[PDB]
């Protein structure tokens, strides 16, 4: 059923499992018209499907051409990710198809559902964890490839790395929720953390800086800090 | 005007005939019920004063067969029978009718409720929902499941409605997905209609029957039924004007006949606030949610 606090480990074992976050498929900037009205500009918007254990992203860029002369799009938004997800499921080799699709919004449940109705033995799951996959966009190059493209294109992202040489799946996906919190709730801040030093640099085939053991327990305390300051600053405690 | 002789009534119950009902007591001189009338179909149905547990009943026509009541003391029921000897069967409804010993259909001239409750409901699509083919009349009670719930146990004592299921590859056409979810219309006229049904004569037929038989047993898998069945008219943007409107007809007479006192179990507030307030046909039921609002405002 609901994967929460309790199922927590289930993610790091040997079943294959895709998250799927929609919430940034359908993007705009407000603005207002010459008349005094309001409108709505689209920008391109992504697909965040993500292997919990290998840390493979199999990131979707949607591009705004699908929404033109459509209606409804928050609701097509939704329809167009159970299409794409159910797309990608088919043009993986049976042995790499996932056994559980867990969903970070329930919305997504019926439009996931009715495009997999082929796939009775794939679980379509929602999840009480509030995960904080919309700040992929504040990833500096996931939000470079999806701004620049120029058509419907398919990213190929480890979301961790090499860490998992290093550390477990478990640990891994910590950290990366501990990333992404904190530049959710913060950004300016999480990212002046994350690049202060100029020595510690990112590969150019990776996603994040390349931190010693040591210093991403540093960083990863700074990120707490962070966090638990919003936290104040929000509330006043 | 037909009759249904009753051999006795060893046991005290609760027995109606369509929408009335009477209580006979334990060994009553009762011996059954006479001018019913002919044309439409009826139910005889039975609840034992000892147990309310297990309302049962029989579906028939009095045109296809002479029928009466003997109660089984080895099952314990009242049970139907034909009787195939036609002058015996005669002679004895004329004896107990001089001896006047059987009650009377008590149909007002003005009321037209029964036939407004059972104008598309045929004997012959009763018989092929419920599997029974050396008697010409139909067995069900409170607990006989459908055969969509066993899907979800003995196939010999199911309902045998036509499965409708809202998540299904034959609802959804691949390629259309959104369209045929959030549209019903493909799934109502080209699978049900013209597919199965072959016209909506015979899917109103299935519907009213499927209420008669949550009203009267509440049988919970034919109340599931009526509400799917409601549901994919409602959720159609694309639905014949001649359905739609008969169809307000039918739940009204449905609504105006519901128990008040029932309302809480054979109501499903999710289906019918969705059918009258949010879905393509909100507007298209002035007569049923002119009846809903003013007789059960607290399920709105
Ligand atoms: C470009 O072709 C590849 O096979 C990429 N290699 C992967 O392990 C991978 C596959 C899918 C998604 C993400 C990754 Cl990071
Ligand atoms: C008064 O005794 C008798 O009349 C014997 N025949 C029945 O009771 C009977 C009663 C109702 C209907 C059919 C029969 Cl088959
Ligand atoms: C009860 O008031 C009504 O208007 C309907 N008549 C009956 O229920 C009835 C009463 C006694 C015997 C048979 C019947 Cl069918």
């Amino acid at each position: 059923g609901a994967m929460n606090s309790s199922n927590y480990a289930e993610l790091f074992n040997n079943d294959i499992k895709l998250f799927v976050d929609d919430t940034n498929v359908y993007r705009v900037t407000v603005h207002k018209t010459f008349e005094g009205n309001v409108a709505t500009k689209a920008i391109n918007g992504c697909i965040f499907t993500l292997n919990p254990k290998t840390g493979h992203l199999f990131l979707k860029i949607i591009h705004t051409s699908v929404w033109a002369g459509q209606k409804r799009l928050s609701q097509l938004a939704k329809w167009k990710t159970a299409e794409e997800v159910s797309a990608l499921v088919r043009s993986l080799p049976k042995e790499e198809q996932p056994k559980q699709i867990i969903v970070t919004r329930k919305a997504m449940l019926d439009p996931l559902e009715v495009h997999m109705l082929d796939f009775p033995n794939i679980a379509i799951r929602p999840t009480e964890l509030r995960l904080p996959f919309s700040a992929a966009m504040s990833i500096d190059k996931l939000s470079d490839v999806v701004m620049k493209a120029t058509e419907p294109q398919m990213v190929l992202f480890n979301i961790y790395d090499d860490w998992l040489d290093r550390i477990s799946s478990y640990t891994a996906f910590s950290r990366l929720t501990l990333l992404l919190r904190a530049l959710k709730t913060n950004e300016e801040s999480a990212k002046m953390i994350l690049l202060s030093d100029p020595t510690i640099t990112i590969k150019s085939y990776h996603l994040w800086p390349s931190f010693t053991d040591e210093q991403w327990i540093t960083i990863e305390s700074q990120m707490r800090d962070l966090i638990l300051t919003e936290y104040g600053r929000k509330y006043n405690v | 005007m037909n009759t249904v002789p009753f051999t006795s009534a060893p046991i005290e119950v609760t027995i109606g005939i369509d929408q009335y009902s009477f209580n006979v007591k334990e060994n009553q001189p009762f011996h059954g019920i006479k001018d019913i009338p002919i044309g439409h179909v009826h139910v005889i149905h039975f609840q034992h004063a000892d147990n309310s547990s297990m309302r049962y009943g029989y579906w028939f026509d009095c045109r296809m067969g002479n029928f009466y009541i003997q109660y089984d003391p080895k099952d314990g029921l009242y049970k139907m029978m034909e009787e195939r000897d036609g002058a015996k069967f005669e002679n004895i409804v004329h004896n107990f009718k001089e001896r006047q010993m059987m009650v009377s259909y008590p149909k007002i001239d003005e009321d037209d409720t029964w036939y407004n409750l059972t104008e598309f409901v045929q004997m012959d699509k009763i018989r092929k929902i419920v599997r029974k083919d050396e008697n010409q009349f139909s067995y069900v009670d409170s607990s006989m499941t459908t055969v969509q719930e066993n899907e979800l146990s003995d196939p010999a004592h199911s309902l045998n409605y036509t499965v409708i299921n809202f998540k299904s590859r034959e609802a959804i056409r691949p390629g259309h997905e959104m369209e045929d979810f959030l549209d019903k219309s493909y799934y109502l006229n080209t699978v049900m209609l013209q597919g199965i049904f072959k016209n909506s004569s015979n899917y109103f037929g299935e519907l009213q029957f499927a209420f008669l038989n949550a009203m009267f047993f509440g049988n919970y898998g034919s109340s599931l039924q009526w509400h799917a069945m409601i549901e994919l008219i409602c959720s159609s943007a694309t639905v014949p004007k001649h359905m739609l409107d008969k169809l307000d007809e039918i739940l009204y007479y449905q609504i105006k006949t519901l128990p008040e006192q029932y309302s809480d179990i054979l109501l499903n507030e999710r289906v019918w606030n969705i059918c009258l307030y949010s879905s393509f046909q909100k507007n298209s039921l002035h007569n049923t949610e002119k009846i809903m609002e003013n007789k059960y405002p607290e399920l709105l």
